[PDB]
C-alpha cells in the first residue's frame, strides 16, 4: 500500500517522580529546615 | 504506593561536637601541635636540676 513512511526521531525521556527528601543544615530558625525542602523541590519542576 | 513527608515541629541532633579544649582536663596538658613530626626520629627533653 505504501512505500516510504514516517519515523519517530528523538528518543523517550524520563522524570523524576517522588524521591527521599534527605537535607541538612548548619545551625536562622528552626523552621528553615522546612523552607529549604521547598526551595529544593522547587528545583526538580 | 510510597509516601513521604517531613515534620515541622521537631529536629534532630546529629552530631555532638566535643572540643578537647572545652573539657576541664586541658590543664594537665600542654597542647602544643606540630604541622611536622612523622618527619622526626628521637626527640628529647633535657632538664637541669
Amino acid at each position: 500500500e505504501d512505500t516510504e513512511a514516517d519515523v519517530p526521531v528523538t528518543y523517550g525521556e524520563m522524570v523524576l517522580n517522588g524521591a527521599n527528601l534527605v537535607t541538612a543544615l548548619v545551625m536562622r530558625s528552626l523552621d528553615d529546615v522546612g523552607r529549604h525542602l521547598l526551595e529544593m523541590q522547587e528545583e526538580q519542576l | 504506593d510510597v509516601e513521604f513527608d517531613a515534620l515541622l515541629g521537631s529536629y534532630c541532633n546529629t552530631l555532638s561536637l566535643v572540643r578537647f579544649l572545652e573539657l576541664g582536663l586541658s590543664v594537665a596538658c600542654v597542647c602544643t601541635k606540630f604541622p611536622e613530626l612523622a618527619y622526626m626520629n628521637e626527640g628529647r627533653v633535657q632538664f637541669e636540676v
